[PDB]
């Protein structure tokens, strides 16, 4: 996705490490990943210089540098590729998004892409049980808790 | 600026722990250019035995 | 197909080389994408200061790459001249060696020959000599007595730790004028904070 | 005396190459020293455009110069195999065509 990103920030791209950086997983929902793939590089010092977004941006724990949202952008499409956390509605999301930013390329890849794996009830599974042992582990050591 | 020094004494680091077998390596190629050169030698010394 | 073979082995060497090259590369590059551009949050941020750090980012890989660079250029021309040698001297030189060596041997032959008083080869005699023409003494010197790739090799390893040093310091020095301006605002800070006297 | 006289031959084209990439790099590094450090004049003008100006200007090395370098220290490299063949298959191994010729 190289490519893409040549595309989509055509000589304001900068030297940048194509994995998923994120800490949390779960640091941004998913219209929030959609605004953040719209900051293309027409569109980039407007949304910089907007409030909203800034707030947004210190909401997600984000600079307002080109390098930094490159970087971040980066990780959202991994976690879209590895993690799997967005659907066809991220899709819909960038769709509505077009009002402000015609981002057609992005658009294009995150419709293109072998997805992944889904897995969701066997993880839902494991979560609960891993719970279920904690919460063993601390009835076993007090007795109104 | 600390985060840069220390990527700095990382790749030292690194370069210290892989200089152990790089220079084995290059130690055994020496050895190995010299035994192909003796067994050149070697042929060649056979065949003037031959040409007697 | 040994001259083949001792040549990929060259190349293997130089690859390793310029894959550290690239390693570090790779790690300078990265910062210099990331504070070429950092941004102040909040007024109050001396601007200028941001400004500055950016500007010297963005000059990085003259700062703290291009010498690496130049010394495996360095290294890598050394061992391309040390296979030239190696080269033009045993493994294209044989049939010339063979000749010699051949030709020597015939002549002590016919001054064996030449008494005619009635008063010849040993084969470890031509191994010598043979050896001798493929100047395998001046290639034992140079591969084992002082071996040229592991001089080479240390050459590479020490001046990387030489530089390696010289670009600490140098970040030393901006360390220290951010320790001024912090010596600074502490200075204010304690004048606040002892006024109760 | 003739091996000589062709080694120091050339070493005078090392050198000439060399003196075109150091013309060019003094005239680079004239224009990086001048322009990392231009600040506004006036009130109402662009302190971000100057900023990224002197950033721009400061990181001219990378961009006007070490290509230069890296094709100059490239025909060095060939120049001294050049010299090397010479010497190795001529300029040394006159003694050994002497005993074969003979």
């Amino acid at each position: 996705m190289k490519e893409l990103f040549q595309k989509i920030w055509q000589n304001e791209l900068q030297f940048l490490n194509f994995d998923a950086k994120f800490q949390d997983k779960s640091k941004l929902d998913t219209a929030e990943c959609a605004i953040i793939l719209s900051v293309n590089k027409d569109n980039y010092e407007r949304y910089f210089l907007l409030k909203e977004f800034q707030e947004l941006c210190k909401k997600i724990d984000l600079r307002v540098d080109i390098f930094s949202m490159q970087n971040a952008q980066i990780c959202i499409l991994n976690l879209f590729k590895s993690g799997f956390i967005s659907k066809q509605d991220l899709l819909k999301a960038l769709k509505i998004l077009e009002k402000i930013s015609k981002n057609t390329e992005i658009f294009d890849f995150i419709l293109q892409e072998k997805v992944q794996s889904i897995d969701q009830k066997a993880l839902f599974q494991n979560d609960f049980k891993e719970l279920n042992t904690i919460n063993l582990e601390l009835q076993k050591l007090d007795e109104n808790l | 600026f600390d985060r840069l020094l220390n990527q700095f004494q990382s790749y030292e680091k690194h370069l210290l722990l892989a200089y152990e077998n790089f220079l084995k390596e290059i130690e055994i190629l020496n050895h190995q250019i010299l035994e192909q050169l003796k067994s050149i030698s070697e042929r060649i010394s056979s065949e003037i035995f031959a040409s007697v | 197909k040994i001259k083949n073979e001792l040549y990929k082995s060259f190349e293997e060497i130089k690859m390793k080389l310029k894959d550290f090259i690239n390693i570090l590369e790779r790690e300078i590059l990265l910062f210099k994408a990331e504070f070429s551009n950092i941004q102040k949050d909040h007024i109050f941020q001396s601007d200028k200061n941001f400004s500055e750090l950016r500007a010297f980012c963005n000059a990085s890989d003259e700062y703290f790459l291009k010498d690496f660079k130049e010394l495996l250029f360095k290294s890598i021309l050394e061992l391309d001249l040390f296979f030239e040698k190696l080269n033009l001297k045993a493994f294209t030189n044989y049939e010339n060696a063979t000749k010699l060596s051949l030709a020597f041997f015939s002549r002590k032959i016919n001054e064996s020959r030449v008494l005619y008083e009635l008063d010849y080869p040993k084969k470890s005699e031509i191994y010598e000599r043979v050896l001798n023409e493929l100047n395998v003494y001046e290639f034992e010197t140079l591969l084992i007595n002082k071996p040229i790739l592991t001089k080479i090799a240390k050459n590479f390893l020490e001046q990387s730790q030489n530089l390696i040093q010289e670009k600490n310091k140098f970040l030393d020095l901006k360390k220290a004028e951010l320790q001024k301006r912090r010596a600074q605002i502490l200075n204010v800070r304690e004048s606040i904070k002892e006024d109760h006297h």
